[PDB]
């Protein structure tokens, strides 16, 4: 499964 | 969760950013075992989230500007947090 980490 | 607290932080964008990163979401690998929620996984030093000082790594985001983050994807979470607002009321669950 995708495991993203996104800065916002 | 037993002993968990619900906390709110009002964070203002600076140069289009809140100074934090999220992980998790429906359809993504869970940040915490068995919880598909959106979680604060990083806080940028000197950024708006760090300056306001309320949120912490590991916080589960429950809502942003009254938008529920329960049952939403990572992709939808990111769209919302990248939207045209400058003022974000972030409600989290701390465990």
């Amino acid at each position: 499964n995708p495991n993203p980490e996104t800065s916002v | 969760p037993l002993g968990s607290e619900v906390i709110q932080a009002l964070i203002f964008k600076d140069d289009g950013s809140l100074g934090l990163s999220i992980s998790g979401g429906v359809g993504s690998s869970s940040f915490k075992s068995g919880d598909d929620g959106i979680f604060v996984s990083k806080i940028a030093k000197g950024g708006p989230c760090d300056n306001e000082g309320t949120l912490k790594i590991g916080d589960k985001i429950l809502s942003v500007n009254e938008i529920s983050f329960t049952g939403i994807t990572h992709e939808k979470a990111v769209e919302i947090l990248k939207n045209q607002d400058s003022k974000y009321m972030v409600v989290v669950e701390r465990s």
